[PDB]
RNA sequence: CAAGGAACUCUGCAAAUUAACCCCGUAAGUUAGCGAGAAGGGGUGCUUAUGUAAAAGUAAGCCGCAGUGAAGAACGAGGGG
RNA sequence: UCUGAGAGUUUGAUCCUGGCUCAGGAUUAACGCUGGCGGCAUGCCUAAUACAUGCAAGUCGAUCGAAAGUAGUAAUACUUUAGAGGCGAACGGGUGAGUAACACGUAUCCAAUCUACCUUAUAAUGGGGGAUAACUAGUUGAAAGACUAGCUAAUACCGCAUAAGAACUUUGGUUCGAAUCAAAGUUGAAAGGACCUGCAAGGGUUCGUUAUUUGAUGAGGGUGCGCCAUAUCAGCUAGUUGGUGGGGUAACGGCCUACCAAGGCAAUGACGUGUAGCUAUGCUGAGAAGUAGAAUAGCCACAAUGGGACUGAGACACGGCCCAUACUCCUACGGGAGGCAGCAGUAGGGAAUUUUUCACAAUGAGCGAAAGCUUGAUGGAGCAAUGCCGCG
RNA sequence: UGUACCAUUUUGAAUAAGUGACGACUAACUAUGUGCCAGCAGUCGCGGUAAUACAUAGGUCGCAAGCGUUAUCCGGAUUUAUUGGGCGUAAAGCAAGCGCAGGCGGAUUGAAAAGUCUGGUGUUAAAGGCAGCUGCUUAACAGUUGUAUGCAUUGGAAAC
């Protein structure tokens, strides 16, 4: 079994559009010149299957797949309680 | 222009319309498959799609994509 | 039956989209032109890269005409547009192609460049 | 058809040749996935010397040698270990 | 009233164009109220079906050169005193 | 274990802050002067401006018939293919206009893919039909041709028989949507050429055909991270966001479609502006790195400009097709033809960047059992002090 | 392509040197003419009748089949200061305050382990760069072998 994933642990903002839901990820990373660590956002996506209704402060995590649509590219893998 | 074109430009056309032929008659096979639902057109149907899957006409992917979508059809029941 | 003061299409690559009538030449008071005639005209529309610059005046041979003339022959040939040609004072256009149909009266007028570079005579 | 050609690496009137596994849609000295060796054909007397180990995976799993590739492959016995394990 | 379209003339005077309803779309400028119906375009007839409470609306079809088929409906743009 | 040089210049004179300039290399360089040779490399950076002219991918008779020609009394044998047919034509050449983005570098997954020639191995390479080039005759034009009616053969096409296993669904159970099994139903496969043998019967060899099972290979899709400036660019986007049914596509997918909702991106810079092919690398620096993307190589894009689609497995095709646009050329006024950013060469610009040169001898590619053919790819020669090095 | 090359092969010093500067930076100095005029110039600046700076002559030196000038890139330039700069008087602390976002932030115990460190694996085309070597009569040059770097993934560690 060869398959990879990215293992990133995101939180999700809203869920508004119809079962869809939108995850917030903050990866660490050093400044390419300068060396000091700066954290950034970069939003993705994962429809909701109906398992679970994550409301406001869920943070989960997600695995690769195919191209489900345009703007819609990632999968649920692990969910994780809330805070 | 260069000798070895249009050569290929006569070739061409007679297999053309030989092709665009065949596809047709695919097209109205599949059409009498709607609007009557038996085995016998079905097959018929899948008869007609493997005498092109045997050369380029059709993609063979296209030909089992429609047969899958007929037997999707079938099994209505 | 062009006259004097007639805008009206141009029916070469000069680039000179929409001409007037400044004059119609031969006589005094001639006040017509009919097929083949030339008439000096005044370009008041053209493209940016053209080989004439607006308010120019120059002299032109019409080509297509739409009230038409009787033919000898019996025959009575009419556009549906005015057209024209822009020569250059012996019988050349100042262009290289022609758009669309010419009449024939320009053969015996002269204007053979004309008939070599048009379309389609009739 | 992946060839196995000639690939001319060297200065005027001075053919270098490195031994190439090379797809046949490619052009001269151009990229290639394994390398087979070199030859200097100016210098006699085995100044030929190929790996022998990827070379015959290459011939293996699919490879046409060409004449002078059919040269080398004749004197170091390319031919005697490679159709023999065929069967 | 064919062709031309202000060449008339002291001046587009007079005459000519648009015109109703519905639908797109609307600039510069401004005292922020306006400009503005700005400008510039599209549809209307009949029949069936679908329309909802009526009707507008929508789909299909038919006819004529033309479908507020007649009658009644704003011609604008730019600059200046 | 690598390695770090300074100097002149503001003052009557001094210290400092601070700017300018020079001492070092490098160029796709050019200009002035001078100029002997050899070796090596390089030689439009401006106009992806327009082009006189010649050559740049054709091959195959052991595919076909037929034609022409030669030996032959004849039978026959040999040479070429105008045409039909097989492959190649999509590689190879050139240029960097466009593109600020999954275009590129790079790491990946394709349970989302396909891939002929090449590779392991298996089943068969049966029998019919109907057609058409060429040819002839005619119409018709100087020709390009075009059209009209008969004639043909094939490895051109189309049915038919049986499918080893496939292809797809039906049923049963297996494993952590994938894969494998069992049974059922439907369905589709060829082409023969040359040769040996064989009195024959028939058997076999080489070249070829289809269906199969691994691959090699190539192409495509997606994601991570990185990959310009600009806020004297604040909102941007309505297939845009998400779902449902269907179609479509090699496959995923608003890709499209019929229905529903208004959503989504955005100061961590959306959208816009201008800029630019990206990367390896070159020059410099001790280094962090600054800088151009030369020759060359991987990837990408293009073929006068803009669209469309056939065929091909692979093109939306640099010297294939259709259409339109612009330009040019030829003509017998009836009509046509073309797309030098391929190799040379011309015009223009520029200050500036070369021979209208030879050969497949070698590599190679393509075809062809084989002889062999084409190659302005390539290999060579001519020019240039343009650069490095050596010798006078 | 009779090609390079070889061969006591023929003759013969015969068949071949320019270029920039000379005040300093920066090695190289005298004379004649000119006399704020002609002209020079990278910077400082030279000449209004003795000019080592202008023009020439002689001489000298710096390179040399190339020498100079112009144009572009890096360096020197720590003159964008991450390595590696300052803000009283030399350019530079907003007139001051309340303050969202963001940046940074006391001590102690545990866990996880993103960063952080190290182990393995895969990968990061050739040429080119570095070093060795080989072959060109030797460098110019051609070729061989070795050589970094980053990323993904996997085993750990657990100071911060």
């Amino acid at each position: 079994k060869r398959n990879q994933r990215k293992v990133l642990i995101g939180i999700v903002k809203s869920t508004k559009n119809a079962k869809t839901a939108t995850v917030q990820v903050e990866s660490r990373f050093k400044h390419p010149l300068y060396h000091k660590s700066v954290v950034r956002h970069k939003k993705y996506q994962a429809h909701n299957e109906g398992e679970v209704l994550a409301k406001d402060g869920d943070k989960v995590q997600i695995v690769e797949t195919r191209p489900l649509s345009a703007t819609k590219r990632f999968r649920i893998a692990k969910i994780i309680e809330r805070a | 222009n260069i000798k070895s074109n249009e050569k290929r430009l006569r070739q061409n056309i007679k297999r053309n319309l030989n092709n665009k032929g065949q596809k047709t008659k695919l097209k109205t096979n599949v059409k009498n498959f709607h609007k009557e639902i038996n085995l016998d057109n079905l097959g018929n149907v899948y008869s007609q799609a493997d005498r092109l899957a045997r050369k380029g006409i059709i993609s063979t992917n296209r030909a089992r994509r429609l047969k899958s979508r007929n037997v999707a059809v079938l099994n209505k029941t | 039956m062009v006259s004097f003061m007639t805008r009206l299409n141009v029916a070469d690559n000069t680039g000179a989209k929409q001409v007037g009538i400044i004059k119609v030449l031969g006589s005094t008071r001639k006040r017509y032109a009919f097929l083949g005639d030339v008439v000096v005209v005044s370009v008041k529309d053209a493209i940016p890269s053209g080989m004439v610059k607006k308010g120019q005046v120059l002299r032109a041979v019409i080509v297509r005409t739409k009230k038409g003339q009787q033919r000898k022959d019996g025959t009575h040939l009419k556009f549906d547009d005015n057209a024209c040609v822009l020569i250059k004072e012996d019988k050349s256009p100042r262009g290289t192609r022609i758009f669309g149909p010419v009449a024939r009266e320009l053969r015996e007028r002269g204007y053979n460049k004309i008939l070599s570079l048009a379309v389609e005579v009739v | 058809m992946v060839k196995i050609r000639l690939m001319r690496m060297g200065r005027v009137h001075y053919p270098t040749y490195r031994i190439v596994a090379v797809d046949s849609r490619v052009k001269r000295d151009g990229k290639y996935i394994a390398l087979i060796g070199h030859l200097n054909p100016a210098l006699k007397e085995n100044k030929c010397k190929i790996d022998e180990a990827v070379a015959l995976e290459w011939l293996n799993k699919g490879a046409k040698p060409t004449d002078t590739v059919r040269s080398l492959f004749s004197q170091t016995g390319l031919w005697k270990k490679f159709v023999e394990s065929k069967k």
